[PDB]
């Protein structure tokens, strides 16, 4: 529920961009 | 005089053009055709070569028909008995990227080499076991793009700084230098006889050489891009180029121009390598989308494929007898169609 | 069915191939990176 | 003699192999694809050359033949997928001479002040949009220089990423 | 200016070339051709018995 509530309503959130960002945060 | 000297060269080319046309009084097509067609042509993959665990620059046949060497940018030159698939050296290499290998027409020594600019000449039979290095010939300021041998104590090179070089293996100085190309030379094709040789540059341009000299003798045009690849008639008086605009063009050397254009509206990716049946009748290109094909050299309809490497079909090589044809790729496998 | 050449050959390809194996896989776990720029890019004291 | 460079180090059990092509003067499009296979590219950028002009032209700014290496080594045909690590060089020079002169000289329509930080993030935003493809290749960017060996745990930590970043999009969870 | 006298005298070189028609050399291409056709298993597939790259 919480994904489909992002997919539908925000969908500004949905990049790849957004994705790698927070994995290269994870260890860099 | 320096406009003088312009003027001059361009009358020297302009005789040069008249005396080419006025050569032209027909073409090799409506000669032969009277003869009869090689018809379809298949090839099936007897052979098939594995160890190289990158893609496969170079390769060359053996005197003996039977042996040939590999090199590829994992940084290896494995020397293959073909007969029955066994290995017979793997040779590591100081620098991984080679671009091109040599095999000696005696048997008793390869070269290689590449990004380095140095032509490294290694002894197969050897007291010490290890195929160690026997020679090192640096003085090119470019990639060795191809290199030859004409006897134990004689390699020509050719590299990207422009100029093609004959060697002293002993003395390790370069006797003649060869320059006058434009443009990265890529290859060369040594003849038979061992007096003469062509070399394709980028330049778009081929050039024919003697080696005692370091004077070039007929220059020839007629591609648009880069020449890749040159392969050099059985009979020595006419050669064929590959080149990046998708063509192979057919040049005799007698006439000093073109006689025979060998493409199709299907084809759009560029040629890596070219190579002559022992006949001559077939000519033997690889491209970049994967494919061999044989056309009639003597009409040019194509008259088979060869297919079966995932990759880059880099370098084609046919025996001395004729009898076989070996592919490499860079797919990392090396085939063998007869 | 085999010479005793033919089993030294086979034997020799096969200590091939297994030198060629383990060059691989010592080939296989190293990093390589390519430097591009100029000769006053840096590059020789970020080589430093 | 010249030829490929070739540069080994170990760093956090890591052993980093770096080619450096610089000698090779002739067309790069005829060896380029054998670097096809690499985890990541270094490209060193001095950002005190815009005030420098190469001789060989004499009205063409350094930065702007970066750049224009740059663009063609990173929309190359070959590296689709390929990261790149950029290094923005000698930001001390930059810093007093972004005090003498404006960024302006360089790139016309700069329309800023004359400190460290807004031409520092200019260069550094002119350089990373000429990335077209926004999608399968990403960009880290440094400033280099501190005289200390923060370099190496930069590249280090990229190359992680990217190592990271590959096997995810091989699972096809990327 | 010495490169092109070196040009120059090149292209004088080159321009001497004795030539053939393009009849001569086709026909000998042919001719070479039909006279080692025999010989070229690429073409003529020899039999198994005589293919040492037998499968």
């Amino acid at each position: 529920f919480n994904k489909i509530y992002i997919i539908l309503f925000k969908p500004s959130r949905n990049t790849i961009e957004e994705v790698r960002c927070s994995t290269a945060a994870h260890a860099f | 005089e320096l406009e003088q000297l312009r003027q001059e060269a361009e009358q020297l080319r302009n005789q040069i053009r008249d005396a080419r046309k006025a050569c032209g009084d027909s073409t090799l097509t409506q000669i032969t055709a009277g003869l009869d067609p090689v018809g379809r042509i298949q090839m099936r993959t007897r052979r098939t070569l594995r160890g190289h665990l990158a893609k496969i620059y170079a390769m060359h046949w053996g005197t003996d028909s039977r042996l040939l060497v590999s090199a590829s940018q994992d940084g290896k030159l494995i020397i293959w008995d073909s007969y029955t698939t066994n290995k017979v050296h793997a040779i590591p290499l100081r620098s991984s990227w080679v671009m091109t290998c040599a095999y000696a027409p005696s048997g008793n020594f390869v070269a290689c080499g590449g990004l380095d600019n140095i032509c490294s000449i290694y002894s197969l039979k050897t007291r010490e076991g290890n195929v160690r290095v026997s020679r090192e010939l640096p003085g090119h300021t470019g990639y060795l793009s191809c290199c030859r041998f004409l006897d134990d104590n004689q390699i020509i090179t050719s590299s990207g700084d422009t100029t093609c070089a004959l060697w002293d293996i002993e003395t390790g100085q370069q006797t003649v230098g060869f320059a006058g190309h434009s443009g990265d030379v890529m290859s060369l094709s040594l003849a038979p006889d061992g007096r003469t040789f062509v070399s394709g540059a980028c330049d778009a341009s081929i050039k024919l050489w003697d080696v005692r000299d370091s004077m070039c003798r007929q220059t020839f045009i007629g591609h648009e891009s880069d020449i890749n690849a040159v392969a050099f008639f059985p009979n020595g008086y006419a050669f064929t180029t590959g080149s990046d605009d998708a063509t192979c063009r057919l040049f005799d050397l007698r006439a000093d121009q073109e006689l025979l254009m060998y493409s199709h509206d299907n084809i759009i990716c560029g040629i890596t390598s070219v190579a002559f049946s022992r006949s001559g009748r077939l000519l033997l290109a690889g491209y970049d989308d994967f494919n061999c094909n044989i056309w009639d050299a003597m009409k040019g309809d194509r008259a088979g494929v060869l297919a079966g490497h995932d990759n880059r079909v880099s370098c084609l090589g046919v025996t001395d007898d004729g009898m076989a044809v070996a592919t490499g790729s860079w797919d990392s496998f090396l085939k063998i169609w007869n | 069915t085999l010479s005793a050449e033919d089993k030294a050959a086979v034997e020799r390809s096969k200590m091939i191939d297994r030198n060629l194996r383990e060059d691989g896989e010592k080939a296989a776990k190293e990093v390589k990176l390519l430097l591009l720029g100029a000769g006053e890019s840096g590059k020789n004291t970020i080589v430093k | 003699t010249t030829g490929i460079v070739e540069t080994h180090f170990t760093f956090k059990d890591l052993y980093f192999k770096m080619f450096d092509v610089g000698a090779q003067r002739s067309e790069r499009k005829k060896w380029i694809h054998c670097f096809e296979g690499v985890t990541a590219i270094i490209f060193c950028v001095a950002l005190s050359d815009y005030d420098l002009v190469l001789a060989e032209d004499e009205e063409m700014n350094r930065m702007h033949a970066s750049m224009k290496l740059f663009d063609s080594i990173c929309n190359n045909k070959w590296f689709t997928e390929t990261s790149i690590i950029l290094f923005l060089n000698k930001k001390d020079l930059f810093e007093e001479k972004i005090k003498r002169s404006p960024l302006t000289i360089c790139y016309p329509e700069y329309t800023g002040s004359n400190t460290y930080e807004e031409a520092a993030a200019y260069i550094q935003c002119q350089f990373e949009d000429l990335n077209r493809r926004k999608d399968t290749k990403e960009i880290y960017t440094h400033f280099t220089c501190s005289t200390d060996t923060k370099n190496v745990q930069f590249v280090f930590d990229a190359v992680t990423d990217v190592i990271i970043k590959n096997n995810l999009k091989e699972c096809g969870l990327y | 200016i010495a490169q092109a006298r070196k040009l120059v005298e090149q292209l004088k070189m080159e321009a001497n070339i004795d030539r053939i028609k393009v009849s001569k050399a086709a026909a000998d291409l042919m001719a070479y051709c039909e006279a080692h056709a025999k010989e070229d298993p690429l073409l003529t597939p020899v039999p198994a018995s005589e293919n040492p790259f037998r499968e």
